[PDB]
């Protein structure tokens, strides 16, 4: 009776919240940018090709010089790439080789990866006797490390298969924060560029809106059908795209609380891996499971061009902050660089 | 001569045949790999080096003929070295190019956890590179001794070997049917026979009649590469055998015709290693379809 | 063109180490242990997070990974493991009412867009349970599988001396439960290796190490395109 | 916001007939393969049943076959289980459950505790 | 192979 | 039971704090958007593609 009650409560605010939705949704955004001109066709080409992986590499990481990046793959290794001359600049051999995630600290001295582990490891790139050492060992995850992003050199957000999502002090190796709410695992998340708020997708196909500082979910957007699998901010920060198993990719609005377009045709029919805009934020570059990568016009709803690189699932894509370039990792064992 | 003229004319033409059959074959299968395939396995880098070593053994074949229908060598002693030399080299580097194929797929299958490690792309070029460079200890001495002599009013490109040099002719004769027959015959029947050996018990498709299918079809493949090496390259040795043992006619249009067609079966084996390594190599099928679907 | 000669020679000392390791771990046979928690798939070669178990069978290393410290929802973790050589999945044959649920797993792992490139090595482990359970005449696999009632043992099935012909037809019926779903799709990419073991059986390393060289064999013919 | 509500389950007696249906809102019904999973008390998960996108492809699970009949209508986005002949084993919480990924054969996680794509279920008693 | 003797 | 009841009162107390958030008009924040896109449309190489000066990929 209880239990009936407190969902039928829940009930009606998922109503009212839809119901406030629709009445904020006076217009479409394919209407309001129906009369901009198109972005023509983007032809991005391969220009640098990332070889030395030698299993398939699930994630990768721009560092914000936007000429090291960091790839993580499933032979037991994060490379630390000059993407301007393919040098490889460390080597770091992972003592659990599923890994699932990487990132790079905003001022380079740090990475991070983890996976099957259910450990977030911090690797220090700035030590004294000049070797890659483990600095710090995050555990207290109880399911998979399926995405991680550094706010700074202290503290780290990451997002993992236990459908929770953790803001780690890395000194002392504490979840401060414990982001809980969603009930599938969390496949990805997104820090905003004020590093205030972070968005979450997770396999309840639903995306969470986060205060990395009060600690609760401030929105939750729905809309997708499946698993998101991939999130990645506007770069306003006040909207962010999400790539699903649906075969859309979905723009939503924070201040609008709903999504604002969705990006899909129906010849595609495979998920989405991996989701970055440009650094306008015009193009949508998503990484899907048919070995190819589809820049969508994000205003328009339009695919702008097609990254058809790569022999094996595209499973990450990342743009530069200064916004020269795409790095798609992919199942080939490859990292591609294009613009 | 009537007659003779219409053996010239067909023996020109069943030249230009497999001259043709070779060079269009040998062509569209390194145009398929470089641009469809691109050499990411060890058995790409095999077909690919088989396909050029066989092109180049059939681009000697018009000047062959061209030396039977003006019955003299009208190229030159540089010409009479390079056609001569590519002649050999290619033979050389084709069958051992089989014989690393049949190899190659002994160890996938006999020795495979072993097959991880050496079947590597790397190690097939490391293992192409050896076999290139095998060879030119032949093709260099036969570079040297090429020479163009007049002999009944007529030039022949010929090989000048050292005294004496009936003897050093019988040596070269025995090690070519040795080390170009023989030994890459006995290695490639061995390599199949074990690896055909060893597929009897694996279980290639679930089911009694999918299995035995499969297994017949690389069977039947493995008996149609090694039969056509066998009545390719054997007739030939044997021809080359009975010209240095048994003293022959030696200008009988009967013998030069039977010799001519020795070695358009000789050439025939690599007109034919476009079919029986890419049109039936399943990747390639598989690329086929996907090209066309 | 200093600086930058020295970090072109530590790139390529970095591709000299990846490639040793690469060939290192080319030498080790990844393998993925599959199964539920009555299954008994710790004790199958007798040898937090996900743990691993290194066994060696003539010469050839095997990298058994089980996947623990995981909630029950697998679909994303699993795709971890589209480059293993085997699955190993472990079923308690005895176990009837769990049974179907592992066939729907099995389903799940047979007909995966990354997993459907796998050969699974099946051990329908507890096979002396199973043998008891059939004697005891109790549970039924007809309260569970009414194809059971129809099922007849097949002409190719090879029996224990001293099996029971019930017990042979109950287990090769569990084994035919599972290859109804492994031939009903991926004819050719990937196989699956049934087993009938025990607790106490101590050669499921040398099963493992067998089935594992027939799937290299086969996935070395597709590479040579012989298959 | 994908939605699975379930209707039709109530006290049955035994022998007797009931029609679970679901409604499914907020994705394409005809791109997904439905499932019918049941927890009875005191148990797991169970699996019961599973229809493919067009309706063809059908399976149940052994102790319900021959009584229970799974079908979808696309147009109304409708999930059916008709459950003739019950027993008391019946007795569970029936769910809906979609398979996560569209287009797909495999069908992970369905019986999984915390399964997203899951309704909150309607619970079926077969009692005298 | 053969034709130059 | 208990823990499904303190989970859904968990998701009643969330979901109101959801909805009593400001919402603004879908047409404002996709202005604000199409504004942001052709405030920094020249700034976008992977839009407007730089020469191969420019480049450090080229
Ligand atoms: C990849 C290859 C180029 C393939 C090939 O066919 C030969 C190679 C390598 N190594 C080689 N070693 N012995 N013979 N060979 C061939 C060879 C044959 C001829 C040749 O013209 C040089 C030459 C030699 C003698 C007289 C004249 C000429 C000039 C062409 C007129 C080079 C390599």
């Amino acid at each position: 009776s209880e239990l009936d009650q407190l969902r039928q409560e829940a009930e009606q605010l998922k109503n009212q919240i839809r119901d406030a939705r629709k009445a904020c949704a006076d217009a479409t955004l394919s209407q309001i940018t129906n009369n901009i001109d198109p972005v023509g066709r983007i032809q991005m080409r391969t220009r640098r090709t990332l070889r030395g992986h030698l299993a398939k590499i699930y994630a990768m990481h721009w560092g914000t010089d936007s000429r090291l990046l960091v790839s993580a793959s499933q032979d037991g290794k994060l490379i630390i790439w000059d993407s301007y001359t393919t040098n490889k600049v460390h080597a770091i051999p992972l003592r659990s080789s599923w890994v699932m995630t990487c990132a790079y600290a905003p001022s380079g001295n740090y990475v991070a990866c983890g996976g099957l582990d259910n450990i977030c490891s911090i690797y220090n790139l700035k030590t004294r006797e000049g070797n890659v050492r483990v600095s710090r060992e995050l555990a207290g995850h109880t399911g998979y490390l399926s995405c991680c992003r550094f706010l700074d050199d202290n503290q780290i957000v990451t997002s993992s298969g236990d459908t929770t999502c953790a803001l780690w002090d890395i000194e002392t190796g504490q979840q401060t924060t414990t982001f809980t709410g969603h009930t599938g695992d969390v496949m990805s998340l997104s820090l905003a560029p004020d590093t205030r708020l972070f968005v979450s997708g997770a396999c309840d196909a639903s995306a969470k809106l986060w205060d990395v500082r009060e600690g609760m979910c401030r929105q939750t957007f729905t809309g997708h059908e499946s698993d998101i699998n991939a999130i990645c901010f506007f770069p306003n920060g006040n909207a962010f795209a999400t790539g699903s198993d649906d075969a859309t990719c979905r723009l939503f609005d924070l201040r609008a609380d709903q999504e604002l377009m969705t990006y899909s045709h129906d010849n595609i029919i495979c998920g989405i891996t991996s989701v970055s805009f440009s650094k306008s934020g015009r193009l949508l570059l998503a990484g899907y499971d048919d070995f190819n990568c589809n820049v969508w016009d994000a205003l328009k709803a339009d695919r702008a061009g097609v990254l058809a690189g790569h022999d094996n699932r595209v499973s990450c894509l990342g743009v530069t902050d200064d916004g020269m370039a795409v790095a798609t990792g992919s199942w080939d064992s490859f990292l591609k660089i294009w613009n | 001569s009537a007659s003779s003229l219409a053996l010239a004319i067909a023996i020109t033409a069943l030249y230009s045949a497999v001259c043709a059959v070779g060079l269009l074959g040998n062509v569209l299968v390194m145009f398929g790999i470089v641009r469809y395939t691109k050499m990411k396995t060890a058995t790409n880098i095999y077909i690919f080096n088989l396909a050029l070593a066989d092109a180049l053994a059939t681009s000697t074949l018009p000047f062959q003929s061209a030396k039977y229908l003006m019955e003299t060598w009208p190229f030159g002693e540089l010409l009479c070295k390079a056609v001569l030399s590519i002649d050999y080299y290619n033979m050389f580097t084709s069958i051992f190019t089989l014989t690393m194929m049949s190899v190659d797929r002994y160890i996938a299958v006999c020795h495979p956890v072993k097959a991880l490690d050496f079947r590597t792309p790397a190690k097939a070029k490391l293992i192409n590179i050896c076999i290139w460079v095998l060879a030119s200890g032949v093709g260099v001495p036969i570079m040297v001794m090429a020479v163009t002599r007049p002999r009944d009013g007529a030039v022949v490109c010929m090989l000048q070997f050292p005294s004496p040099s009936w003897y050093w002719d019988t040596v070269t004769k025995i090690c070519v049917f040795l080390f170009a027959f023989v030994v890459p015959i006995l290695i490639i029947t061995v390599c199949y026979g074990l690896m055909l050996l060893r597929l009897r018990s694996v279980r290639l498709l679930s089911g009694s009649k999918e299995k035995d299918r499969s297994l017949r079809r690389i069977t039947r493949m493995v008996l149609v590469v090694v039969g056509a090496f066998v009545v390719c390259w054997a007739p030939i040795h044997i021809f080359v055998i009975v010209w240095t043992l048994v003293d022959i006619d030696r200008r009988d249009p009967l013998v030069v015709a039977a010799l001519h067609l020795c070695i358009a079966l000789g050439y025939a084996n690599s007109s034919l290693n476009p079919v029986l390594y890419a049109f039936l190599d399943e990747n390639f099928k598989r690329c086929f379809r996907q090209l066309c679907r | 063109s200093a600086e930058d000669k020295a970090a072109v020679e530590r790139s390529k000392m970095i591709d000299r180490n990846l490639r040793e390791d690469g060939e290192k771990a080319a030498r080790e046979v990844k393998l993925l242990l599959l199964g539920a928690d009555n299954s008994g798939k710790s004790t199958i070669v007798k040898q937090s997070g996900i743990f691993e178990t290194k066994f060696q069978v003539d010469k050839v290393n095997f990298h058994m990974f089980d996947v623990g410290g995981q909630r029950d929802e697998r679909r994303k973790w699993i795709q971890c493991f589209n480059d293993v050589t085997a699955i190993i999945f472990v079923v308690d044959s005895s176990d009837y009412n769990r049974l179907q649920e592992a066939l729907n797993l099995f389903k799940s792992i047979w007909n995966n867009r990354w997993l459907r490139t796998i050969s699974v090595i099946l051990f329908l482990n507890k096979q002396d349970l199973l043998a008891e359970k059939v004697l005891a005449g109790k549970s039924k696999i007809e309260d569970y599988f009414p194809e059971f009632a129809r099922y007849t043992t097949p002409e190719d099935a090879t029996p224990e001396p001293g099996e029971d012909p019930r017990v042979t037809r109950a287990k090769y019926f569990i084994r035919d439960e599972f290859l109804r779903i492994s031939t009903a799709s991926g004819d050719g990419r990937h196989y699956c290796y049934p087993h009938f073991t025990c607790a106490v059986d101590t050669e499921n390393a040398r099963r493992i190490f067998n089935d594992v060289t027939d799937i290299i064999i086969k996935m070395n013919l597709r590479d040579c395109g012989l298959f | 916001q994908v939605q699975l509500q379930e209707s039709g389950g109530g006290l049955v007696q035994p022998g007797g007939s009931l029609r679970l249906s679901c409604a499914a809102s907020g994705f394409t019904f005809s791109n997904y393969k439905m499932n019918w999973v049941r927890q009875a008390p005191g148990k797991g998960l169970e699996w019961v049943s599973d229809i493919s996108q067009s309706g063809a492809s059908i399976s149940y699970t052994g102790s319900v076959k021959g009584r229970f009949t799974i079908s979808r209508d696309n147009a109304k986005n409708t999930l059916y289980l008709q459950m003739n002949s019950l027993k008391p084993e019946d007795t569970a919480v029936y769910y809906c459950a979609r398979c996560p990924a569209p287009f797909t054969r495999d069908c992970f996680d369905v019986t999984s505790t915390t399964y997203a794509y899951r309704g909150q279920g309607t619970q079926v008693t077969v009692s005298s | 192979y053969x034709g130059f003797x | 039971n208990t823990a499904s009841i303190a989970q859904a009162r968990k998701l009643v107390e969330q979901l109101k704090m959801e909805a009593n958030i400001d919402r603004i008009k879908v047409s404002k924040a996709a202005a604000d958007l199409m504004a942001y896109c052709e405030a920094h449309a020249k700034e976008d190489p992977l839009l407007t593609p730089v020469p191969a000066s420019e480049n450090p990929f080229r």
